[PDB]
RNA sequence: UGAAACUGCGAAUGGCUCAUUAAAUCAGUUAUCGUUUAUUUGAUAGUUCCUUUACUACAUGGUAUAACUGUGGUAAUUCU
RNA sequence: GAUGAUUCAUAAUAACUUUUCGAAUCGCAUGGCCUUGUGCUGGCGAUGGUUCAUUCAAAUUUCUGCCCUAUCAACUUUCGAUGGUAGGAUAGUGGCCUACCAUGGUUUCAACGGGUAACGGGGAAUAAGGGUUCGAUUCCGGAGAGGGAGCCUGAGAAACG
RNA sequence: AGUCAAGCGUUCAUAGCGACAUUGCUUUUUGAUUCUUCGAUGUCGGCUCUUCCUAUCAUACCGAAGCAGAAUUCGGUAAGC
RNA sequence: AUGUUACCGCAAUAGUAAUUGAACUUAGUACGAGAGGAACAGUUCAUUCGGAUAAUUGGUUUUUGCGGCUGUCUGAUCAGGCAUUGCCGCGAAGCUACCAUCCGCUGGAUUAUGGCUGAACGCCUCUAAGUCAGAAUCCAUGCUAGAACGCGGUGAUUUCU
RNA sequence: UGUACAACGGGGUAUUGUAAGCAGUAGAGUAGCCUUGUUGUUACGAUCUGCUGAGAUUAAGCCUUUGUUGUCUGAUUUGU
């Protein structure tokens, strides 16, 4: 199996490729956002602990969270919900889906951190991915900076420079 | 081996003990006993049926198991920099935030352009 | 200037066939004083702070979420 | 006030509402009053919005008309057929559906049943006149998407790209 | 079931058959006889169930062929099954 | 009945049992012009028969064990009686089923037949003296009973009767 | 006169399917009360829920006992 593990304050993650079978019976009969040992699957993860966000069983069809059993179902899925989106309003839809516990059928299962332990891990704390997009309302801009209610925000913008030729901007 | 799960009961079959049943729309059911199995063919009703562990699960009989969900008190935690903001330099413009008189400068500067924005426009249309 | 994506419309028109169907469809001719009607077209909301005096920003208030970043999963899907 | 005619339009009392609508939207040009200011006013538009009328529709609906068959003469009503009362449902009337009640409704003036190499009509061929045959087929209205059933979105579908 | 062998078998009596003649066996047929039984031996078939015979259908091992292989025919010890 | 009584044994004699097929491989090989088409060894299974056994599955149920149901009787309840074992569902234990499971031995002499040496018949010949291999055969191994007049080894053998 | 035996008791294992008794702001509903509730109260009412995988049966050819109460010299015959 796999684990495809990520850390979201860093927002940095990676996959892990994962044997060791006593180590994964651990990881058996439990749900989604239920929290297991890392020491159990590794003690490069001594003392830490994840949540289970979801995962992939082979032929790709995915987790989905609720429906608390770990056989395969065909669900009448619809908009504002995991594993369909529509291509119209109003369409319904039978797909089959996996569900919400875990054991040998699945073969990625999906990790969040909500700790970090003592010791340090290579690709997910020593790195940090930068927020993709600024704030583009006024008062985002004036809670997330805490300035005033009259301190011109058009002026206290996130500028983002950028190089056409020598020219450069902030667009 | 397996420890496979009695269709009506719901309880343990160790291997060799008990029957399989296979209906004709090729579902599978097992039984660990004659009593299972004779209820089935019966047509009886599992949660009505007492000793079963689906009426157990079904009436909240043992009901050990949950205790509640928990909730995370505490927010995203992460004021983290856009690769174009500095993070170092936007705690530094937060600190600058008091004596705000910069701002007012510019609007002051802006006041006058303004002024002489219109001055200009107009002349120009006279 | 400007792809993608969210949104808003439209996708119920057109086009094809004549299997069903013999007061049924249909044709002329009436009614809606018995009803829905996007769109068009013409008009049309001084009265919404509810011990309505500190109860509350109105030179204006709160929340995502897509697209995207990267991690990806299936042999295959306008799959996720 | 109108109407052929209304419990019509409409107005006002008394309440109901988990509360509908009463612009936190957008583009150009940027203009005037001075209490000399990010003060106050100001134009041409686009979008959307409660109600009414209109328009493109839609759905029901009045009267008249359809081929061959009596080697089809009685049909309908179990378990809606005909009416009435009341209610539900409907976008609306209405057995459309339900509860109770009356037993009605159609028929030789061809009901009902069968067949149809039957979608209907505007029309087409053929002729002095009368007429006979055909009409899937360019236009109008119906029906369907392999047979049936169901339903979401929407003003509008029982939708089949 | 033997003896003989005119003939059949492409040619050749005998691989396999074998006319005309002739010598035997068995009592599972059916006659012939009338010994026992008429002061009564319960009288056909089937069902059940055991045992015996071999004149071997199959199975074990062999021999012969007009037996290349496959399939078949004739024959031996064999009634264990 | 063998002096009594008890334990462990021998084995005369009698009985006897296992039977057959398929599939894979050998091998599309041998053989055959081609068409077609084998066999021994090996493995896995099955047919028929036998001898046991009840872990599992199925049957049986007077466990009249547990529950339910009708009629009726005990004033009602509780708990019961009767209904030729009242009826139904479950039902252990026990018995039982190719309806379940397990197991079913290897050595010698032989027939038929093929041979070895070998004469009579100076050669030749499976035969006459001698001799080898050879069958679901025969006899032993194994299995059942154990002469109630077949036998062996060992233990203890009575008192103030 | 004993890791003796037996009859009861305990425990286990099994069989059945949730005992009787009490209670309920459960219950189709129906009658009556009034200070007409907001659990209004009372009478009847299969059935439901809780105590309750409870209760019952359990060697009669099941297992096991640190428990209790008892039992343990009657007759006949046999010699190399």
């Amino acid at each position: 199996m796999k684990l495809n593990i990520s850390y979201p304050v860093n927002g940095s993650q990676k996959t892990f490729e994962i044997d060791d079978e006593h180590r994964i019976r651990v990881f058996f009969d439990k749900r989604i956002g239920q929290e297991v040992d890392g020491e159990a699957v590794g003690d490069e993860f001594k003392g830490y602990v994840f949540k289970i966000s979801g995962g992939n069983d082979k032929q790709g069809f995915p987790m989905k969270q609720g429906v608390l059993l770990p056989t395969r179902i065909k669900l009448l899925l619809t908009k504002n919900v995991s594993c369909y989106r529509p291509r119209r309003d109003g369409e319904r839809k039978r797909k089959s889906v996996r569900g919400a516990i875990v054991g040998p059928d699945l073969a990625v299962l999906a990790l969040v951190i909500v700790k970090k332990g003592e010791q340090e891990l290579e690709g997910l704390t020593d790195t940090t991915v930068p927020k993709r997009l600024g704030p583009k309302r006024a008062n985002n801009i004036r809670k997330f900076f805490g300035l005033s209610k009259e301190d011109d925000v058009r002026d206290f913008v996130i500028r983002r420079e950028v190089t056409k030729g020598e020219k450069t901007y902030t667009k | 081996m397996k420890v496979e799960i009695d269709s009506f009961s719901g309880a343990k079959i160790y291997p060799g003990r008990g029957t399989l049943f296979v209906r004709g729309d090729s579902k599978i059911f097992r039984f660990q006993n004659s009593k299972s199995a004779s209820l089935f063919k019966q047509r009886k009703n599992p949660r009505r049926i007492a000793w079963t562990v689906l009426f157990r699960k079904h009436h909240k009989k043992g009901i050990t198991e949950e205790v509640a969900k928990k909730r995370s008190r505490k927010t995203v935690k992460a004021q983290r920099p856009i690769t174009g903001a500095s993070l170092d330099l936007i705690k530094e413009r937060r600190s600058l935030k008091p004596e705000v008189r910069k701002a007012n400068r510019e609007e002051k500067l802006k006041a006058n352009k303004e002024k002489k924005k219109a001055e200009k426009a107009a002349r120009k249309a006279e």
